């Protein structure tokens, strides 16, 4: 279970964590964060490229274990060009409400992670020959992560993983009518 | 910052 998506994902991080540890956070934050200044709007990457980066090794870990178990799975059951455009959709919308939620400073792939959950949880219920689905020790331990966030427990980007959640939701749903 |  590994395509090509799942890993040029993984290398992308990668790519990019080693970067923020030669030149700094900050440095590469003022690079691919989204936009701070609606003078820097037209840079259309950082709409996107703010899920690639991670604050921790843990982080990097944590989040691509979740991308290649969930994201494999939708890619090598689904297709690429599935798996490609829950990315780009959810990276996109997670940032954007992120963004209202606490301004700019912020990145990751776990809004991308969030609605992937959603997507393959849905789909595997009201889909099951799609031959996807999420076990309940799972949802057990996304539904405990949403809410720590919350709470305080740890300086989590909370709109970025509603967002996400609702993403996947919405598009396995549409996908479960189609199929 | 936050992490996503």
């Amino acid at each position: 279970r590994a395509g090509p998506v799942t890993w040029v994902m993984m290398i992308a991080c990668v790519v990019v964590f080693i970067a923020m540890q030669i030149l700094g956070d900050q440095e590469v934050m003022l690079w691919l964060a989204w936009p701070f200044d609606p003078t820097l709007k037209f840079e259309f990457w950082r709409y996107f490229t703010h899920a690639l980066m991670h604050f921790s090794l843990m982080h990097i870990l944590f989040n691509l274990l979740w991308w290649w178990y969930l994201g494999g799975a939708v890619e090598k059951r689904l297709g690429s060009g599935k798996l490609i455009v829950i990315t780009l959709i959810s990276a996109l919308l997670s940032g954007y409400v992120q963004q209202k939620f606490s301004g700019p400073w912020f990145g990751g792939l776990s809004g991308v992670v969030f609605a992937l959950m959603g997507y393959v949880w849905l789909r595997g219920e009201r889909d099951p020959q799609s031959g996807i689905y999420l076990q309940r020790g799972l949802i057990i331990f996304a539904l405990i992560w949403i809410v720590a966030g919350w709470f305080d427990l740890m300086s989590m980007a909370n709109g970025a993983h509603i967002a996400g959640l609702a993403v996947g939701l919405a598009m396995a749903f549409v996908d479960s009518l189609n199929a | 910052v936050r992490m996503a």
